[PDB]
């Protein structure tokens, strides 16, 4: 009966950490994406 | 003759008279206020040359007169070459010369190889057997332990060979290149080995050339002599790291992660010149640098694509002390089928690698709960990964300096017969200290009664 | 006539030409070729299909006159070719008169009919659970060492339809093994060999892919099924990344131009299955694309996944834990789907695809033995023996009518007696067993395409006396309880 | 030569003029201001300025020194603080030296080196012992920001009482002085020359900081002389490279470096070398340092310097902050030279401790998640092991002292000893031998070797020792 | 919208696949010489969709129901593509394939499906 | 230890050494709990979520925000109370004694009127 409690709780905590690790992910995976380009187009606006 | 017109760090702007310009890659030489060699590159138009210096350029003044050659970097061939050190340029610093470019061989003269070159490594031999006249790679991070590993396979399988040998210093630590001279004099095997060094200290120009002048070099011997031979490249990552750093300053817009465009193109070149044909065959030991520890990163990517086997180096088992560092699934060799190397070695093969595969699978659950909540047959597949991946570490001959220990060589059946063991579990009395740093299976049982 | 101006990295800009093509041949005087792409205001930016060293600042070049075109015909059929289409096998010269330019419309809408006819692969995982049909996309993705190659050779292999192996960026030692591959299975009589290699300049690896689709459509257009695999079209972008970059071309997401899907989709699309009208030919497509970290999020990977129909992902986890081929079944899908199969495998493998996303589901409980209901652990079971079924040797294709067999086994729960890690070994012998003595029930499932109630009982005696007969390899023998 | 400044602006001044200009050359502006001549345009001379930019117009008059770069050098830089230049900033006198030396010079080649094999006692037993320094060696410091890069730096000179040369780039003066102030207090000042490129000063300093640092420490090194140079740091004298590219109109490539970013920071660190013989046989030994952002070592300007240098000592903060100082990171850090840069008392003592200690941080995770005899047993003696490593700062120990102290723990004459009084143990030994049995360390510092004489006797003063604790 | 304004009648408007459009954006973008915005997607993204979308809307005379089809990068919804149209959308209808197997006609999913109209 | 001497030193250490252990165990705590933790690490966890709370304190500045007056704590006062801390001899006290205190005797007062 106890184990159920403890093991519900982390599972619903699992979700949790997943949810912010998948935003986290996502944050980067487009800031890496915008970061990369800016640094491409940068040096093509440089020579002409 | 020219006249300097620009300049701007190892890139050279040159005027000629009209209708005598200098044909691309050709070697063009003008006086310091000693003689700078300087390379051709890009045809700018009005009859301006853009120049790749293959020394400093400081010194240089505008107006200065340069003289054509009318050829490319030429460079010496021969025996003569054997137990001397020159640079890219092809000059002796130990106080026939032909063309460093030159086309690969063609699809009719290109032959596959599929025979085993007995490492005595058991993690190579096992999991990555390496090819007689294929393409072998040491991928690895920053510091991690690529040159001892080069150094171990120099040592291991050189010395046994009558065929030459040609070592490549591509942009690497000039300290190291002191190291290798006095260890191929105490072995007497400097007689059979070319060395040609482009270290770090040159400008970029050198080391993108410096790989072609070696490669010329072993080229020879393998066509004319008739020879088998053995071609050492430390790094090749360095090649590619110069080439951005050409393209940047030539004027040509980068590419991924500021490579340069004509990344897989300069690659391409050089890699495919170096093959095992019908008549002769060569064996190329290359070190590659993988930055960021990012195998997703263009020029390790791009590598990967010309090697038969690879050995990817892990900071992760290196953390824990595992030498050699092979990380064991990731890295991989064609050779690997049960037509050349058996069925029986196959079989062990791949199921060692399913044991350390459910082992990392693991490792995200163990980290929270442990080995409590694994089944009673996850609980001895743990045991006996933790066993394999620590028997999979070995004493080196070259790290006695490091280890203490002299270093073991193991034949391919004590290291088929071994794993055959260890995957029955044979051994699963035995403690997790045996495994460590142990060659033969007598040296694992003498150390597991001491302790 | 005209005159080089600039000259470098494969690139050449040229003063004259005032009336040349878009896309037009043009001979540098050495005899080396080149292609006409950016028609300046005072200047002709050409891309160079060879060795530029020769190639200067005062040079002169001349138009041929016509378009990017490479000679088509059954001379092809066992020779190995670049882009261009010169033999380097070193077998003779290619005796055909027969032309084909390289860029060429696709079918439209009312020249094509719906794909309703099988290309068996030879590979259970693949035809059972994402069937490939005649002139259909099917995107083979992945890591490096997943088995990507693999599965095309394998493909390949079992045609024993025309073949088209485009190779790009390939080292030369790999499309030598390749070749030998084709020459052991006896597979390199009806197959073609276009290679770019690394080697060559990036217009080749730029153009092996038309190539390769134009010699196909040769076949297409007369009436005649093909089957082309491009290996791989991540390389094939980074060559015309490198192109368009050097003709200062803007950059766009992780450099590369803005027609990079444009690239793909004219490729590709050409791949299709024509009308009755127009013979009803057809020409299958299995392009490759290797992934970084697997990645399918990326660039290129997406653009790719959004032409083809369907994608057959590969992983190296599931590669290196044993499961080979590494073909993830969730992720992975056929768009065409039971259209592309016979009625026989539909029946059986109609509720495979269920009974193993069930058990992926459970699979966490499979640990904890005997904690668990009857109804779970029967599943766990049954999906535990169904996975070693849809395991593959390398270079070893199976005919229709012995998989839907194999599958009829799993399914059914034949194998549920049988332990897991001998479920292989039974596959193999049962084959053997059925293709010696019970060859009819191979016959009848070949010519009526379907597995009959009277085959249904053969096969369940014949299965039950070769259990008493088969020896378990591991542990004490079982048949039946 | 006579020239004309056409452009002025952020350091950066084009010049019309100058026909035969050398590259790299050294430009004086009419306010006594030098400059660089770094891009020799077709109608123009691109030249970067080295001090305040304020009185430098367009119409101002330049003029040729006909000289590529140079500083003085000698021993009169000795216990002095000087900018890249050469200029005092102390005042304490001016810099008597006729000597002279180019900034730019090429690094030893291959045949005019020798195999390093001398130790350079830094005085702290994580280093000495794990990850040794030998003389010509290049050992990395890197990790982020109060994890003790410095520290290990000043204790590494406060040991050598070999020339010191105290590089200090983008740093604060208060910092600079703080660390003049630790040398006097040491008493170690006498043979420490201190290179300083404030961030006040222009990119242009911090860019020349390294190289001025490595010439004035070539002119020991080529008379047969032992230096030790150490960068505070690279990573900001990177960031200055950066400034002077991006305002030159150099195209940017990997987190906004120019391509030769890599390029700057190996010519620096190669000319650090161990000379042959026939050269005198003299060495320069390095300590480069690098600032890691959240422990990022994936970084592009940390990668570079890692691949270049002999072996790294990575701190962590984790560490630093559970106790553990110095903060070294036994399984990451490395010597690639390894035992050759260790006395042979070292060596046999310390032979395996890398290793043991790797194995231990790895069974420590494990040990979280009933486990046998041989596996406690290893935990008890590795988590004794690291007190030994524990060091207080500004306190660099003699190698005898050093031996001693791990040959006590890796032979196991702390496990009855429990692990929070191993520190005060490790104190009170040390005094008794100091007092009692000072013909062990006599014997250590002459022979650099234990005999087994030695060994015996040792065994025989800690039981002693153990029953009077 | 001739449909919508002269016959006097609600037209359906069925788009698959309206990121293509966006997509199409992009790739011209680039090549025009305009700089990338976030994700490499062209700085108009939002100006481009908003002149299509706001068309598609119903008058006093009749309405035009659109039922879009939209890709959803990466499985990101966070990505600007489908971030940005998200704002012009009233409803949403959820295939699940768990409902199919049932043999459920239609197949929607009652409970990730969802209306902003019901209030 | 030179300028602040070794007390102050060693107990502005000792608190960060717990407060690093607990910030480690975050990950653990997450999904797990206390409950999995050993009876040492239990009570590290205890104290540094007290000691975590403890340094929280009324601000002068913050009569608006919080509503209470703000309080300073002499240099005395702290280290003597980090030292009560660190060695467990406010175990008994509850978790909310702590949470906006200054001095030592507003702690023991809030704790009996919980
Ligand atoms: N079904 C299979 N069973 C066993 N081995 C396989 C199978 N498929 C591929 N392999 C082996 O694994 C390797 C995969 O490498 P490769 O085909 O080059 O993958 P990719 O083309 O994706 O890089 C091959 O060399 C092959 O020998
Ligand atoms: N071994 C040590 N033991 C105790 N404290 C140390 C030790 N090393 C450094 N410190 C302290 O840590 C702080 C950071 O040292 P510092 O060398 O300035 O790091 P960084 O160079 O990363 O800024 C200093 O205040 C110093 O007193
Ligand atoms: N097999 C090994 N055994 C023991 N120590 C090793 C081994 N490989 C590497 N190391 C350690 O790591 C260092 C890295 O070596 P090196 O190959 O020079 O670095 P890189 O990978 O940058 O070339 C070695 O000098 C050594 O100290
Ligand atoms: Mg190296
Ligand atoms: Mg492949
Ligand atoms: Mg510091």
């Amino acid at each position: 009966a106890s184990r159920r409690r403890a093991m519900k709780s982390a599972t619903d905590n699992a979700d949790d950490l997943i949810k912010a690790l998948t935003l986290a992910a996502n944050r980067e995976r487009q800031a890496q994406i915008t970061q990369e380009i800016s640094e491409i187009v940068g040096g093509a606006n440089a020579l002409a | 003759a020219g006249r300097v017109v620009r300049i701007t760090g190892p890139v050279v702007d040159v005027e000629f008279p009209r209708g005598s310009v200098p044909e691309l890659f050709n070697a063009l030489h003008a006086e310091i206020t000693k003689t700078l060699t300087l390379e051709v590159a890009q045809h700018l138009g009005d009859s301006l040359v853009r120049c790749i210096s293959m020394q400093p350029t400081d010194g240089l003044v505008r107006g200065v007169e340069v003289t054509d050659t009318g050829a490319s970097i030429s460079v010496p061939v021969g025996d003569g070459v054997k137990g001397h050190v020159f640079n890219a340029l092809g000059d002796c610093l130990d106080d026939e010369h032909w063309s460093i470019h030159r086309k690969p061989p063609a699809f009719s003269d290109l032959e596959p190889r599929t025979e085993m070159l007995e490492t005595g490594l058991k993690v190579v031999d096992l999991l990555t057997p390496y090819v007689r006249g294929g393409k072998i790679a040491l991928f690895g991070g920053a510091g991690v332990g690529k040159t001892v590993l080069i150094q171990e396979m120099i040592n291991r399988i050189a010395r046994n060979f009558g065929g030459t040998s040609v070592f490549a210093g591509v942009g690497e630590r000039t300290r190291e290149g002191n190291d290798l001279w006095v260890e191929l004099a105490d072995a007497n095997v400097l007689k059979d080995t070319a060395l040609v060094f482009g270290q770090m200290d040159e400008p970029p120009g050198t080391r993108m050339r410096v790989a072609l002048s070696a490669l010329t070099m072993a080229e020879f011997f393998r066509d004319e002599q008739g020879q088998d031979v053995l071609l050492f490249i430390d790094n090749i990552f360095r090649f590619t790291q110069a080439g951005s750093e050409v393209s940047t300053l030539l004027g040509r817009m980068p590419s991924a992660v500021g490579y340069q465009p004509t990344l897989a193109d300069e690659m391409g070149e050089l890699q495919e010149r170096i093959t095992s044909t019908r008549g002769r065959s060569i064996t190329s030991m290359q070190a590659v640098y993988v930055p960021a520890d990012d195998y997703t990163d263009p020029a390790p990517a791009t590598t990967f694509a010309h090697l038969d086997a690879t050995t990817e180096l892990s900071r992760a088992v290196f953390s824990k002390g595992i030498f050699p560092a092979v990380d064991p699934l990731a890295s991989s060799s064609t050779i690997l089928d049960p037509a050349i190397v058996g069925d029986e070695h196959y079989r062990v093969a791949q199921e060692v690698i399913r044991i350390l595969q459910r082992y990392k699978d693991l490792q995200d659950i163990i980290a929270i709960l442990g080995i409590d909540e694994l089944s009673e047959e996850d609980k001895q597949l743990v045991n006996r990964a933790r066993r394999i991946e620590r028997f999979l570490s070995q004493n080196m001959m070259a790290a006695e300096q490091f280890t203490g220990q002299p270093g073991s060589t193991v034949p391919l059946k004590e290291t088929i017969e071994a794993f055959d063991k260890l995957t029955k579990g044979e051994f699963d009395h035995l403690p997790e200290q045996a495994f460590f740093l142990i060659g033969g299976l007598d040296d694992l049982a003498k150390k597991a009664e001491s302790l | 006539i005209g005159t080089v101006i600039d000259a470098g990295d494969g690139i050449a800009h040229v003063e004259g030409l005032p009336s040349v093509m878009t896309q037009e041949l043009l001979e540098f005087p050495g005899g080396v070729l080149g292609v006409a792409l950016n028609l300046d205001e005072h200047s002709v930016g050409a891309v160079i299909l060879g060795e530029f060293e020769k190639i200067e600042e005062g040079q002169q070049v001349k138009r041929t006159g016509e378009v990017l075109s490479v000679p088509v015909g059954d001379a092809f059929l066992g020779r190995v070719v670049n882009p261009l289409g010169q033999p380097i096998d070193g077998q003779g010269d290619i005796a055909a008169e027969t032309r084909r330019a390289l860029e060429l419309q696709a079918p439209s809408v009312v020249q094509r009919q719906s794909v309703s006819e099988p290309l068996q692969t030879g590979i259970k995982a693949i035809d059972a659970m994402t069937p490939i049909g005649r002139g259909q996309r099917q995107l083979i993705i992945g890591d490096r060492k997943t088995g990507k190659t693999a599965v095309c050779v394998d493909t390949i292999l079992n045609q024993r339809v025309r073949c088209v192996y485009v190779a790009i960026g390939q080292k030369g030692t790999t499309i030598a093994s390749v070749k030998r591959a084709l020459e052991e299975g006896g597979a390199m009589e009806y197959t073609t060999i276009v290679a770019a290699p690394a080697s060559d300049a990036a217009g080749f690896k730029w153009l092996a892919p038309y190539t390769g689709s134009a010699i196909g459509q040769h076949w297409m257009y007369n009436g005649k099924h093909v089957l082309i695999v491009f290996d791989d079209l991540s390389k094939q972008a980074d060559a015309y990344r490198a192109i368009s970059l050097l003709l200062r071309r803007p950059p766009g997401r992780e450099a590369f131009p803005g027609d990079v899907f444009y690239l793909h989709s004219r490729l590709l699309e050409r791949c299709a299955k024509l009308s009755d009208e127009l013979g009803g030919g057809s020409m299958t497509g299995l392009p490759i694309i290797e992934t970084k970290a697997n990645d399918i999020s990326a660039f290129i990977p997406t653009n790719v996944i959004s032409i083809t129909d369907g994608q057959c992902f590969l992983e190296s986890d599931l590669f290196n834990q044993g499961v080979r081929p590494a073909i993830n079944v969730g992720v992975s899908v056929s768009r065409v789907g039971g259209a592309a199969q016979i009625k026989a495998m539909k029946e059986v493998a109609g509720s495979l695809r269920l009974d193993l996303s069930q058990y992926r589901e459970l699979e966490a409980f499979a640990a904890f033995a005997s904690d668990l209901d009857a109804a779970s652990k029967a599943q766990l079971d049954r999906g535990a023996r169904l996975v070693e079924l849809l395991k593959q040797p390398q270079y070893s294709p199976l005919a229709v009518e012995e998989q839907v067999v194999a599958i009829f086994l799993g399914t059914q729960g034949h194998l549920d007696s049988v332990p897991v890690e001998d479920v292989q070994r039974f596959e193999s012998e049962l084959l053997e067993h059925v293709k010696a003595s019970h060859s009819d029930i191979f016959d009848g499932i070949r010519e009526t395409k379907k597995l009959s109630e009277e085959a249904e009982e053969k096969l369940v005696s014949v299965i039950n006396e070769f259990k008493k007969g088969f020896x378990x390899x591991x542990x004490x023998x079982x048949x039946x309880x």
